């Protein structure tokens, strides 16, 4: 039949490739493309999702990075409106960890890993560099809590715990109170999971508390090594990056291919119900939608532009690859890579914070102790 | 006796100390305290944790 | 004035609801509630969205009260945008809009008439305390609330001196393909009389079917389960074992006319305090076009007053996450036929259950003797009955006490030797025994 | 010598559609040691029921 796979993507030029991407799949029973740009207004965005469905009856929706710098709330109008009918939506260029809950985002699959999955990189990096005492600087937001939640789970797998899990309110200008507590802690390994704005406040304070000197390690994700945060990050920031996270065309082609394989799976089934014609009175939940979403996780791509494209149980990417930057001479130079199972460091050396060539231990002993005694007559 | 033993511990383990008595004056027990509705230790046991 | 637009979806008593608007008495607060009722079928979310903003530009309403009959969770999520994008309070009093969502937008004005999974877990422990059940077991799936559900239970166990024994926190993953053997392998570790299950309604039938394969679903067990599994209490999948316990919201008592009255009151009194303390009328841009420029005006202050609301002596206080601090919950139990019957009632951390004894098992009489059977009041150190004591009742005045003595220690040793259960109770009609007019009174 | 016996439970073959009751009957078995006595064919049926 005329299976519609139309997307909702900004970057009008990229949508040209989407038409070619659909045509390429046809050469590989019919797929039609009805790509539409992103509405800047959130309320107008939600209506256009089903309004374009009226003339298309689309089977899945793709959402991408908008021209606006919000980088979040973009898939919310397209996930809930399509989630009412259990229409699967593909997260082309979204990395927020909110979309990883099935209870709220019922039909959503991500072709890129969320920010909260960086802590999988960090935990395996520990054993490579022999680190066990760390300090977490997560934020009070859901994104900060998700990184703390998943990192702690991996730590418990090794019967180890983070020394401190200091949380700070986002948008706080005076963060020195939080970092003041972290100074007396014996762990010299600091893991920061804040946003780009919140990272600048942390970096500014850490500079004036002399926490950026030698013997200190800063493990940091992608948000805090770019934009405003990079302009205040100290040297030796052991950052992280995604190989092709910012490239939309890399993900559209792989995303279209993954749905195409599930389309072949949808060819043979029992009681296949076509998606609703529009948003008029179709209160039905599209019983076939969960079947489409269920087979869409199990559909693993043998190859692709970005390697094998596997979907997690929560819809996230599986076996992704991360690149390890390093702020050497104010320039982020890759000194490692992630193969999806273990860290493969580059041949070149790492310039640690403070200009230390040797790898710092990342731990210290207080020696000076506080001892509490009671008044007892003979002792 | 405890302080004399403490001084020996410091010499044999190479550390310094800051001895301070217990604010509560009690060794330590688990208490209900319905005002906060939480189990916590009081005094010497509550100053370690 | 305050613009409130109560919206009803599907079949409802609009006339009855309209009468509550007249009965709504807020002269003391001086709120001037401009309550408007619009009824319309569920249709499509675009209609749901376009019903509010179009009507928002018509009357510049301050708050929205949303009611529904359908159990679609997607209505709650859609209502967050109008609560967030338009910064207008929205109340999920009934239906799908009352399906509590754990995580909302950080700026959303949405509030719901429901309990959180931590609130349902706490009352599930009050049931076991009332009947002196202390053996534990927890079985959870990968559902997003599983972390919060287990964390609340574990924290409440260690924060009280009452003897709580958690055996295992068994976790089962349903994403496995043909993993019935694997799902049985983990489920086989379950060896506790009481199981606290937390999963989707579909998963529970699968879980009970696997437990049916084991066969130890219910014979003396008492499975305790949140309202997520129960879902629509009308439809029982017949795979739920008899004796299931669930904590449902007060759908039986709080009907739609009751909930709509509270919805109007909550929005009105919140604005009045702001209209008096802050003394600033909230008049945001009702248009939905170019909402980016409309973020200059923020009504985050009204969120504070909406949280703390007093009405008719009831603490109708919400959370920052949108739950209810003091919800009214009823414990529903499966009967012999596939029917959910209310057994309890939880309000203000009080459990007014109507079953004094939970329904071999035999009843035992007792008296008060000096070294043989000594009855004492309920233990105040930790609650219920301490060590070396058993719970006994007395009727005048049905009061649960603690019994202990030489005769009771004999009963305890006999009970675990003959392998039988019992429930003591003291005598009301008299003492040991006397034949009066050919009738026996007392223990004999 | 201290011997304790849990069950001498008997179970039936010739009953039609007896799988549900044969599983229900086997619920009473809680002892860690089982002294089974049946036919080779019946052993697999019992083991698959215990499976």
């Amino acid at each position: 039949k005329i299976v519609n796979i139309g997307a909702v993507l900004s970057t009008r030029k990229h949508e040209q490739m989407f038409r070619e991407a659909v045509n390429q799949a046809n050469k590989r029973i019919q797929l039609n493309a009805t790509s539409v740009t992103h509405k800047p207004n959130a309320i107008q965005m939600a209506l256009s999702v089903c309004e374009d469905l009226i003339s298309s009856q689309v089977y899945a929706i793709l959402v991408s990075h908008p021209p606006t710098p919000n980088d979040h709330f973009t898939p919310t109008p397209v996930s809930y409106t399509a989630g009412f009918y259990r229409i699967p939506v593909l997260g082309l260029t979204t990395r927020m960890s909110i979309y990883s809950d099935k209870s709220i985002h019922l039909s959503f699959l991500r072709t890129v890993p969320p920010y909260s999955h960086q802590s999988s990189v960090w935990f395996e990096m520990m054993r490579v560099y022999s680190w066990n005492h760390i300090i977490l600087l997560v934020s009070d937001d859901h994104e900060g809590r998700a990184a703390q939640k998943r990192l702690e789970t991996l730590l418990e797998e090794r019967e180890s715990k983070a020394e401190k899990v200091l949380q700070f309110d986002p948008g706080t200008k005076n963060v020195t109170a939080l970092l003041m507590e972290a100074k007396e802690l014996e762990a010299r390994v600091i893991i920061l999971s804040a946003s780009e704005d919140d990272a600048a406040t942390v970096y500014r304070a850490a500079a004036m508390l002399n926490m950026t000197g030698s013997g200190y390690v800063w493990l940091v994700g992608e948000r805090e090594i770019s934009g405003n945060a990079l302009r205040y990050a100290p040297d030796g920031i052991l950052g992280l990056q995604l190989i092709n996270g910012k490239n939309e065309s890399a993900h559209i082609s792989d995303a279209v291919g993954v749905v195409a394989q599930a389309v072949h799976e949808l060819l043979e089934k029992e009681n296949i119900t076509d998606p609703p014609r529009g948003c008029v009175g179709n209160t039905n939940i599209w019983k076939t939608g969960p079947l489409f979403k269920r087979v869409l996780m199990s559909s693993k791509y043998a190859d692709g532009v970005t390697g094998r494209v596997e979907f997690n149980e929560d819809g996230d990417r599986k076996f992704a690859n991360y690149s390890i930057m390093n702020l050497q001479n104010r320039k982020l130079v890759q000194v490692g890579i992630y193969n999806g199972t273990h860290v493969i460091p580059n041949d070149r050396k790492i310039i640690w914070p403070g200009g230390e060539t040797e790898k710092p231990r990342g731990y210290q002993m207080s020696t000076r102790l506080k001892i509490v005694t009671i008044h007892q007559e003979p002792f | 006796f405890c302080i004399d033993l403490l001084i020996k511990l410091a010499r044999t383990m190479n550390f310094t100390y800051e001895v301070h008595l217990v604010a509560d004056g009690k060794f330590g027990t688990q208490e209900r305290v319905n005002n906060s509705n939480k189990k916590e230790w009081n005094g010497m046991m509550g100053e370690l944790l | 004035s305050i613009g409130i637009a109560v919206i009803l979806v599907g079949t409802s008593d609009e006339v009855a609801i309209k009468d509550a608007h007249e009965k709504d008495d807020f002269h003391h607060l001086s709120v001037v509630p401009r309550v408007e009722l619009v009824a319309m079928n569920e249709t499509d979310p675009k209609s749901i969205i376009t019903r509010i903003c179009d009507l928002m530009s018509d009357r510049k309403i301050q708050g929205v009260v949303f009611a529904d009959d359908t159990d679609q969770e997607a209505i709650a999520q859609i209502l967050d945008f109008i609560s967030a994008q338009t910064l207008t309070p929205i109340l999920g009093i009934h239906g799908g809009s009352s399906m509590i969502m754990a995580d909302k937008d950080e700026s959303s004005m949405f509030f719901q008439f429901g309990p959180s999974i931590e609130q349902q877990a706490s009352v599930m422990l009050n049931i076991m305390e009332e009947y002196d059940w202390y053996i534990f077991s927890i079985v959870t799936t990968y559902f997003p609330g599983y972390q919060d559900f287990v964390n609340k239970i574990r924290s409440t166990i260690e924060n009280s001196f009452v003897g709580w024994e958690l055996e295992e926190v068994l976790l089962l993953d349903m994403s496995l393909d043909d993993g019935d053997s694997k799902i049985q392998n983990q489920l086989k570790k379950l060896q506790s009389p009481i199981i606290l299950l937390y999963c989707t309604k579909e998963e529970a039938t699968y879980i009970f079917e696997v437990a049916n394969s084991v066969g130890l679903t219910g014979y003396g067990y008492t499975w305790i389960v949140p309202s997520l599994v129960a879902g629509d209490t009308d439809t029982v999948p017949a795979e739920f074992p008899t004796g299931l316990i669930s904590v449902s919201y007060d759908e039986w008592d709080y009907g739609l006319p009751a909930r709509v009255r509270d919805g109007i009151a909550i929005i009105t009194t919140a604005a009045s305090d702001m209209l008096s303390e802050h003394s600033f009328i909230p008049e945001p841009k009702s248009s939905c076009y170019n909402t980016h420029e409309k973020r200059i005006y923020q009504s985050n202050m009204l969120n504070r007053y909406l949280i703390n609301v007093t009405f008719e002596g009831r603490n109708l206080s919400f959370s920052e996450d949108g739950y209810q601090m003091h919800p009214k919950l009823v414990i529903i139990l499966l009967n012999k036929e596939r029917k959910w019957e209310r057994v309890g009632k939880w309000k203000d951390k009080s459990l007014q259950m109507k079953y004094y004894v939970w329904p071999d098992h035999l009843s035992i009489v007792t008296l008060e003797e000096a070294p043989f059977v000594i009855v004492e009041s309920v233990d105040p150190l930790s609650g219920t009955c301490m060590r070396n004591t058993v719970p006994c009742q007395k009727r005048i005045g049905y009061i649960k006490k603690c019994c202990k003595g030489f005769c009771i220690d004999i009963l305890k040793k006999i009970s675990k030797s003959v392998k039988f259960t019992y429930d003591l109770y003291l005598v009301t009609n008299g003492k040991h025994g006397k034949k009066i007019n050919g009738t026996w009174n007392g223990m004999i």
